[PDB]
RNA sequence: GGGCGAAGCCAGAGGAAACUCUGGUGGAGGUCCGUAGCGGUCCUGACGUGCAAAUCGGUCGUCCGACCUGGGUAUAGGGGC
RNA sequence: UCGGCCGAUCGAAAGGGAGUCGGGUUCAGAUCCCCGAAUCCGGAGUGGCGGAGAUGGGCGCCGCGAGGCGUCCAGUGCGGUAACGCGACCGAUCCCGGAGAAGCCGGCGGGAGCCCCGGGGAGAGUUCUCUUUUCUUUGUGAAGGGCAGGGCGCCCUGGAAUGGGUUCGCCCCGAGAGAGGGGCCCGUGCCUUGGAAAGCGUCGCGGUUCCGGCGGCGUCCGGUGAGCUCUCGCUGGCCCUUGAAAAUCCGGGGGAGAGGGUGUAAAUCUCGCGCCGGGCCGUACCCAUAUCCGCAGCAGGUCUCCAAGGUGAACAGCCUCUGGCAUGUUGGAACAAUGUAGGUAAGGGAAGUCGGCAAGCCGGAUCCGUAACUUCGGGAUAAGGAUUGGCUCUAAGGGCUGGGUCGGUCGCGGCCGGCGCCUAGCAGCCGACUUAGAACUGGUGCGGACCAGGGGAAUCCGACUGUUUAAUUAAAACAAAGCAUCGCGA
C-alpha cells in the first residue's frame, strides 16, 4: 500500500487508467479514500469533514465509488 | 513417506487399485472355480516390494 | 502472599537456602552493579565540576 | 472527575422477589473507600435511588467492577444468584436480568 | 595476590603430564601467548594467529615468523649471514 | 545447574633494589559434583517356554571433549576394517 | 578479430540457492482453495506513458521594459571541505575486487516473545464468615514511508604528561586521545498506509432445513528484571586443530565505440507507473508403550522443532494450568503358603559370609576448621565441629527529576541583565531482590516431603582423561603423551 500525503496527487491517481475502483470509509477521526490500482492500494487521508464531501463530488466519473459503511 | 517421487507413487496407485474384492458376479459364471481374491493385501500385515 | 512475606525477609533464613551463596546472587553480578554505580557516580561528578580529570583518574582506579 | 456508576433494579422488583430498599440499605455499609466501610467513605461517595435505578456517583477513582462484586455479594445473600445476573447493558451501568432457558 | 608458587601459566594442567613437561611447556606457552611490539608501527600488537604466523592489529601487516617466538634465533643468525654474503657479492 | 579458581589486570602495604605480602578482578582446564545424552559396574536382583533370540529395576561410569548423533560417501571375503 | 572453467556427466527434500503474507473456509486440503494485501524472475520486435539525459551562454537585431529573430559556442546530471548524498546518471572485449563464504567456547549489551507486578473494562468462580477478591480475556501480517534504538577500525576542527579516556574483563591514543560537530550501516522496535471493513470478548435480534447474517459496546493505561527462550551486536580466549566448494549476483578500473547540431533533439537509463507469463513432480494421514523395524497393537530400537505457575542453584525431583489420557492384550471375590517390590524391628553390632554381597550411615546451605604426602598444581566437601523453623522488626546495598539572586517587566508569562552562594550537598518520587543483626515463639522441631558425598590408615597394578570382547570377562588388557631405534634425497 501507499499513502498519497496531499489531495492533488490523489486526483491524478484516480484518474489513472489502472485504477479499478475508490472506497470511502468513514473513521471517527477521519476519512480515508482508497483507490485500487494496479500495484497498489492508494490511501488518502483527510482530518476533516468538507472537505472530504468535496472530494466525493470530484471524483472522476466512470469509477466505482463504493462506500464502506 | 510424504515426499516420493512420480514413479514410486505411480507404483503405489497401482496396487491400491488391484486390492479389492472380486465382483460378486464373477461367481455366476460358467465354471468360474474363484471364490475370493486370494491376493488381497493388507498395509500392516505384508509390506511392499518396495 | 508468599511473596509479600518473603519481600519482608521471611522464608529466607539459612534451613531454607539449598544453593551457594554465589548460586543464589552471584559476585561477578554484584561487581558489576557496584563497578557500574560507582564510575556512573565518578563520572556526574566530574561533569559537574565537583572533582578534575586528575581526581576522577585517580578515584576511578581506587 | 465524577463517576457517576448505576445500578439497575427492574425485572426482579416487579416480580417481586427483592426490593430496592434493601439493596441500597446494604450497600452504604459494604462501599469501602480508601479500605474503610461505613460512612461512603467521609460521604465522598454518594448514593440514591430511583425505587428501581440505584445510582452511584463518586469523586475519587472508583471501580465499575466493584459494584458487580458488591452485588453479586448481596444477592448470594438473598439466594438470587442461582436465578438473578449481573449484566452490563452500558458503559457506566449495570442491569441485572433473569437466566433465559 | 600470587596465586601460585611456580607453575604460573601452567597451572591450567593440573597435575598431570609431568612436572618436567610443564615446565618444559612452559616459557613455550609463555613466549606462543606473549604481545610482541610490531617493527612495522611500534605497537605491541603483533600476536600470534597460526603456527609460524604473526598478526599485527594496529597496521595489519602479516609476518612469517617461528612456532612459538616472533622469530626464532636460527633465522635472525641467517639473516645477518645472507646479508654478509651479499655484500661480500657486489662491491 | 553448581564447585575449584590458571594466566592477564587493579588497589593497598612492605622494600635500597630484586621484588614480596594482602584484598579484589578475571575465567583456564582431554578440571570436579551432577541432568539430557552416551555407556553398562554390582545386585552374580527381575525375567529366563521372557515384554525382549540380551529386556527390565535400582545402583552405577562419563557428561567441552580422543564428546554424542542424522544423512551422504569410501573400503568386500583369505578381502575389508 | 576476440574467446584456457584445462574438461563430459552425476552427486545434498539438513549445505549454497531470488521472491507470500494476513483473514476465512472442509467430514477429511490449504503459506496451495476464497477474500485482501504484496512480491521475485523473464519478455515486450512493431519501441507503452512519464521523468532523466536536456535543453544555457556570446554577439548582432527588433522590441519602452519584459520578451521575440538570426548566428556562434557548450551541454554522456548535480551537491557536500570530507565521510558521503540526491530518482535516473551512455559505454563493449578485457582486468581487479566483493558477496556467496565459514570452527568451538567465554563475558557483556540492544530488541523481541514469554513470565511477573499495579490499575481500567467484559464475562465467569466463591460468598458459612472474610475477600474493592480469584480466574479468563484485553490484536495488527508482508511490503513501503518516517522516527527511536544499537553499532562503526568513517569524516572535519584541534593537539594531549600534572597523561588522559574507558570495560564486568579489557583496551585505546602525536600512525591524532579527550571534547565539539557530522557521515554511514542495521533497524525484526514504535507510529503510519495496510487497519478494522478483519479477528477476538461480551450483550442481544432475526432467520436461508447448514447465514463469512444483523446490531450494541469494548478491544485501555502503566511498571519491572543477573528472569527464560530466540535474535542482533561488541569484545575476548583456544588450536603442532585455523574450521568447504561451486552455481549465482554485484561493484570498480579502462575507454574500443555510440549518439545531435541547438532540435520540444539523439544515443542511452540500475528512476516512477503501466502490459503479459511462470510449465513439470511431491503435498492426505501416522511419525510411535497401535499406522516405521524387531514374525505381533512386542516394556526394545528409531533424527529433530516449541516449551507455562510454585518450590528450588536448576531443562533436578514433587504438585499444578493449557493440551491429552483411561492405567497399557481382561474383570470379580478373597487376603493361605512360597515368591517379586517396598518398609519397620527391642538388646548386641559383621559374631553372618569366600568376601560388609545387600541394606544401612552420610548428604543441601551458612560459619568455623582441615593432616600425612606431593610432580607444589593438589590432597580437600580431607578429617572434625556448630547452626538451620515460624513470626515481629532493625540496618546495609539503587534509579529518576528538580537546586536560583530578582517584574530593572507584558513575549499573572517570555529575550538580557544590576540581580546570589547548594560547592561537608539537599528536596520529592519510584524501585528490585539480597545479606547481616535482634527480639519473641513452638513438646529441641526446623536442608521436616523432594533433592541430597559414609569416612580414615595402608599394599599391588595401571601415570592421568580415553578405548575394549553388541549377547557371560571394563580389567592390571589396548591407546596415550614422553623416550629410543630403524629406512629413505624421489
Ligand atoms: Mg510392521
Ligand atoms: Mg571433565
Ligand atoms: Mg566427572
Ligand atoms: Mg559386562
Ligand atoms: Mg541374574
Ligand atoms: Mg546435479
Ligand atoms: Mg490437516
Ligand atoms: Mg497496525
Ligand atoms: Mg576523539
Ligand atoms: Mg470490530
Ligand atoms: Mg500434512
Ligand atoms: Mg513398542
Ligand atoms: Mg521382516
Ligand atoms: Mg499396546
Ligand atoms: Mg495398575
Ligand atoms: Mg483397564
Ligand atoms: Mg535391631
Ligand atoms: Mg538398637
Ligand atoms: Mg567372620
Ligand atoms: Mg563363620
Ligand atoms: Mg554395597
Ligand atoms: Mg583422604
Ligand atoms: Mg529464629
Ligand atoms: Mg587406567
Ligand atoms: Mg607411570
Ligand atoms: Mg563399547
Ligand atoms: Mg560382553
Ligand atoms: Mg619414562
Ligand atoms: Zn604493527
Amino acid at each position: 500500500p501507499r499513502k498519497i500525503e496531499e489531495i492533488k496527487d490523489f486526483l491524478l491517481t484516480a484518474r489513472r487508467k489502472d485504477a479499478k475502483s475508490v472506497k470511502i470509509k468513514k473513521n471517527k477521526d477521519n476519512v480515508k479514500f482508497k483507490v485500487r490500482c494496479s500495484r497498489y492500494l492508494y490511501t488518502l487521508v483527510i482530518t476533516d469533514k468538507e472537505k472530504a464531501e468535496k472530494l466525493k463530488q470530484s471524483l472522476p466519473p466512470g469509477l466505482a465509488v463504493k462506500e464502506l459503511k | 513417506s510424504s515426499h516420493k517421487t512420480f514413479r514410486i507413487k505411480r507404483f503405489l496407485a497401482k496396487k491400491q487399485k488391484q486390492n479389492r474384492p472380486i465382483p460378486q458376479w464373477i461367481r455366476m459364471k460358467t465354471g468360474n472355480k474363484i471364490r475370493y481374491n486370494s491376493k488381497r493385501r493388507h498395509w500392516r500385515r505384508t509390506k511392499l516390494g518396495l | 502472599k508468599n511473596t509479600l512475606a518473603r519481600r519482608k525477609g521471611r522464608h529466607m533464613g539459612i534451613g531454607k537456602r539449598k544453593g551457594t551463596a554465589n548460586a543464589r546472587m552471584p559476585e561477578k553480578v554484584t561487581w558489576m552493579r557496584r563497578m557500574r554505580i560507582l564510575r556512573r557516580l565518578l563520572r556526574r561528578y566530574r561533569e559537574s565540576k565537583k572533582i578534575d580529570r586528575h581526581m576522577y583518574h585517580s578515584l576511578y582506579l581506587k | 472527575q465524577v463517576l457517576k456508576f448505576t445500578l439497575d433494579c427492574t425485572h426482579p422488583v416487579e416480580d417481586g422477589i427483592m426490593d430496592a430498599a434493601n439493596f441500597e440499605q446494604f450497600l452504604q455499609e459494604r462501599i469501602k473507600v480508601n479500605g474503610k466501610a461505613g460512612n461512603l467513605g467521609g460521604g465522598v461517595v454518594t448514593i440514591e435511588r430511583s425505587k428501581s435505578k440505584i445510582t452511584v456517583t463518586s469523586e475519587v477513582p472508583f471501580s465499575k467492577r466493584y459494584l458487580k462484586y458488591l452485588t453479586k455479594k448481596y444477592l448470594k445473600k438473598n439466594n438470587l444468584r442461582d436465578w438473578l445476573r449481573v449484566v452490563a447493558n452500558s458503559k457506566e451501568s449495570y442491569e441485572l436480568r433473569y437466566f433465559q432457558i | 595476590a600470587k596465586r601460585t608458587k611456580k607453575v604460573g601459566i601452567v597451572g591450567k594442567y593440573g597435575t598431570r603430564y609431568g612436572a618436567s613437561l610443564r615446565k618444559m611447556v612452559k616459557k613455550i606457552e609463555i613466549s606462543q601467548h606473549a604481545k610482541y611490539t610490531c617493527s612495522f608501527c611500534g605497537k605491541t600488537k603483533m600476536k600470534r594467529r597460526a603456527v609460524g604466523i604473526w598478526h599485527c592489529g594496529s597496521c595489519m601487516k602479516t609476518v612469517a615468523g617461528g612456532a612459538w617466538t616472533y622469530n626464532t634465533t636460527s633465522a635472525v643468525t641467517v639473516k645477518s649471514a645472507i646479508r654478509r654474503l651479499k655484500e661480500l657479492k657486489d662491491q
